[PDB]
This record gives structure tokens, sequence and C-alpha cells, in this order.
């Protein structure tokens, strides 16, 4: 009468990885440009 | 001890035997039969672990 | 060094691994209290279990 009992397992499936992060949303917001220089100075 | 003491000096013999063709036939219930059922067997599977 | 010339080895490709084993059983519950082993060395069969 051996069953499901009486296996013993050696590892389960992992199936999937999930990683739990903010969604960035900033590239749409901030107008941006690269500084070159260790200060910025913008003209109005 | 006392077993082997009685086996060693002949009181006891070792055996083993088959079954008769009109138990073994019907066993488990056939021909109307009952209270008859085969002996079983199986495995069990169980294991060890390593820590590093 | 002895090496290991008289151990086994299977080297582990993730820490702490494990070992499985298989065991033959009779009497019908291969994972009961009393279950006899099928193929123990030590010990003998049941020489009458399929038959008489």
């Amino acid at each position: 009468s051996t069953t499901t009992n009486s296996n013993s397992i050696g590892r389960p499936n992992l199936v999937a990885l999930t990683r739990a992060t903010t969604k960035l949303i900033y590239s749409d917001i901030v107008a941006t440009q690269r500084t070159n220089q260790p200060v910025a100075a913008f003209y109005g | 001890a006392e077993i082997k003491k009685q086996m060693e000096a002949g009181a006891l013999v070792e055996i083993a035997e088959g079954m008769a063709t009109s138990i073994a036939e019907l066993q488990e219930g056939f021909n109307g039969s009952t209270d008859n059922p085969w002996n079983e067997m199986g495995f069990r599977i169980d294991k060890q672990v390593i820590e590093a | 060094l002895i090496a290991f010339d008289i151990c086994g080895v299977q080297p582990m490709n993730s820490p702490t691994g494990q070992v499985f084993a298989l065991r033959a059983v009779y009497g019908k519950d291969p994972v009961a209290a009393g279950a006899k082993e099928a193929f123990h060395p030590m010990y003998g069969p049941d020489a009458m279990f399929s038959g008489q």
C-alpha cells in the first residue's frame, strides 16, 4: 500500500520569482540634461 | 538463546512451505469465498541531510 | 595523505545537500512500526510469507 505518504521529496519547483520594486516615474516628469561640471547654472 | 538451543538440539527445525492450490486459487473472494486476503508488500523512501 | 581512496565523495553543487534511500518493506504498510525490510542483509526473508 505505497502512497504519497511514503515518498520523500528532494526539493520544490520554484515556478516563479518575484521582486517588489517601485515603478519609477521621473523621466516623464523632469526635463533634464546632463551636467559635465561640478556646478550647473541655468539661464532665465 | 533458548530457541537456538532447541533448534540446535533438533526439537525445532527450520521449515518453509508453499500453499495449497485450493486456498490460493480463490484468494480475495473468488467464487463467493471470503476472509482470504493476499500478503502484501511495498517500499518506503526516506532521507538524510548533510550540513556544509 | 590517504586522500579519499577510502571514502565516497559525491561533491556538492549547492551547500547542504541530501541523500535518499529505498527500503523494500513487507507487511502491507511500508510505514508502520514493526514493518520488515524485504532485502535486509542480516535478516533472512520470511520464507513462508508468500506461501503457507
